[PDB]
RNA sequence: AGUCUCCCACCAAUUCGUAUGCGGAAAACGUAAUGAGAUUUAAAAAUAAAUCAACUCAUUAAGGAGGAUGCCGGUAUUCUGCUUCUUGACCUGGUACCUCUAGGGUACUGGUGUUCGGUACUGGAUUCCGAUGGAAUCU
């Protein structure tokens, strides 16, 4: 959980890159966290 | 007639009325359906696509991609005669009174080029007899005795019945629960398909296949462009794969001449001639691969003898494994 | 013994953060974009813990090679959708835990890498 | 509009292989018939609590054949048969077998002894190898 290790990944990169949030299409939003429910 | 194939329990107990497509349960969960004609169709996916479409599908040439509709509603009839000779004769009298003296022709039938245009509902048995327009159609011509028609599923009965009425003489198969179609509109469309198909030998169907994806505007390629040959079990691949073909960019208009005149008729008509039986394509199943067995499949590509080439599409047998027909 | 018994203890520990991390909340992230990526980085990690679980070395093939393609073919996805989660703002705790979690994949891959040579095939 | 559910990757089977009144891919979804209850209750606050309506709960597989109640061979109603089929709980003890490398896998047969499975793909550009294949570089 070192943050060296980061660094020795992001030296296949450059010093500060940024990324762009996700295209709309590829979206999706978070259900529910407990488990599904037998109807009666 | 023929029924609904059987299948799961739970799920063809719903098919009374209106049945399924075999992609149904994949569409289901993407898109607003409805229920005519005796099928439940899809209508449109579920978000906004005016101006996708016309940029995706339509004659722009802005396209980078493709659109794919499972059209499977659509009807086939296989006619044929029955008489043994190959010259027939008898199915061009039928045809070219079920349209307007159209379909049976020497562009049609020689050339075997697809034909679209209306069909009539001819009625001659007692005198005084008249005609109706019906509907589009495709005739498509095999062997100068051998015909399959598409039909739109509203007038697939109506003009069914009229064959019976000479059964004596010619020989039908209801096959729309055997025979599944996809259209695939858009430029780059051959180039996504043949990144999802192999062969098992070496057919020049083939060759040709794979230097004609490489166009991405299809109004240039002649009046006829029919391919037919025998694929393998796609779930091999695991993942789409492109065709090598950026080595070869130099396509002229002067190779395009060479598909006029390099034509494999009989290559064509022997895998052609795989899906007007039925018996032949109940062997076409001879042996479906459950989905773990091709994982452990894979999964003893580790340990290969060449050891310096890490593939990951499995290998393919000489006689254990099926063959796929295939017409486009 | 320090080429081996050094390391593997130390991918005793990453996988079972992993799996506890996964039985933790699958139910409300099923149909997200990067389980596709996610469960594949577990899987790979498992099929490498599994060899060698004694006296002597019970190795007739040195070929788990071709599985450790993890960090020359399928490494660059996993780092680069493993911060759209960090970037799109719902979720910052996960992005962290999951950058920092490949780091160390990656550094163990290669520990484990370039010490051994006997590629000599 | 919301402190709420479901869907937006696959499964011939450690994945809800779930024929269950009817519709539905699913739903903290819709709707039909019979019948019964409200802190003295399956349950709400210390929806209802004269009637009808409202809240909640219990029971009810489709098709087809046979006989009868009613009205002109028929339909609505009522009782009795038939057909629909992929060797499928988990854990575990035995025998036989296997092209698997003293251990694994498969057949026949005994024992009551809240989230976890497998398989899979980044977009674009350039390069290399006697090829429906393989390999390397940059962004």
């Amino acid at each position: 959980k070192q943050l060296q290790l980061a660094m020795h990944n992001s030296k296949a990169a450059s010093s500060t890159r940024i990324f762009q949030a996700l295209p709309r299409k590829l979206r999706r939003r978070t259900a529910s966290h407990n488990v599904r429910r037998i109807p009666k | 007639l023929a029924p609904i194939p059987k299948g799961r329990v739970k799920y063809t107990k719903r098919q009374k009325h209106f049945a399924w497509l075999p992609t149904h349960i994949w569409n289901a969960k993407r898109s607003h359906m409805m229920k005519r004609w005796g099928y439940q169709m899809v209508w449109a996916p579920t978000q906004k696509c005016f101006k996708l479409t016309h940029r995706l599908g339509g004659d722009t040439c802005s396209s980078d991609g493709a659109l794919c509709m499972d059209s499977s509603y659509i009807g086939t009839i296989i006619v044929k005669d029955k008489s043994n000779d190959s010259e027939g004769d008898f199915l061009k009298s039928i045809i070219g009174k079920l349209t307007a003296e159209r379909a049976n022709l020497r562009k049609y039938r020689e050339g075997q080029v697809l034909f679209q245009g209306l069909i009539y509902s001819f009625n001659e048995e007692n005198g005084e007899d008249s005609t109706k327009p019906l509907g589009p159609c495709d005739v498509f011509w095999v062997q100068k005795d051998t015909a399959i028609i598409r039909l739109h599923p509203s007038i697939y009965t109506q003009v069914f019945n009229i064959l019976l009425q000479h059964k004596e003489k010619l020989t039908v198969q209801d096959c729309r629960y055997s025979l599944a179609s996809v259209t695939l509109k858009g430029a780059k469309a051959l180039e996504s398909l043949a990144s999802c198909l192999r062969s098992t030998e070496y057919s020049k169907s083939f060759e040709q296949f794979k230097m004609v994806s490489m166009i991405t505007d299809h109004n240039a390629l002649p009046q006829r462009c029919t391919f037919a040959f025998e694929a393998i079990d796609p779930r091999h691949l695991a993942a789409p794969k492109k065709l090598n073909d950026s080595q070869r960019k130099t396509v002229n208009s002067d190779d395009i001449l060479s598909l006029h005149e390099n034509y494999p008729q009989d290559e064509i008509n022997a895998v052609f001639n795989e899906l007007c039986d039925p018996e032949s394509r109940t062997q076409s199943y001879n042996n479906q691969n459950t989905l773990k067995e091709i994982s452990a499949r894979r999964y003893k590509l580790l340990t290969a003898t060449p050891n310096s080439i890490n593939k990951t599409t499995v290998p393919f047998k000489e006689s254990d494994d099926p063959s796929i027909p295939l017409v486009i | 013994m320090d080429e081996m018994d050094n390391v593997i203890r130390s991918l005793e520990q990453e996988y079972r953060l992993i799996l506890l991390l996964n039985h933790r909340n699958k139910n409300q992230h099923r149909a997200a974009s990067w389980y596709g990526s996610f469960n594949e980085m577990k899987r790979n990690c498992g099929q490498i813990i599994t060899l060698f679980s004694r006296l002597k070395d019970v190795e007739w093939v040195k070929l788990h090679r071709l599985l450790q393609r993890a960090l020359f073919r399928q490494l660059k996805r996993w780092y680069w959708q493993f911060n759209g989660v960090i970037a799109l703002g719902q979720f910052v705790t996960l992005g962290c835990t999951l950058v920092t979690l490949l780091a160390n994949v990656r550094a163990l891959y290669m520990r484990l890498w370039e010490i051994n040579e006997t590629e000599f095939i």
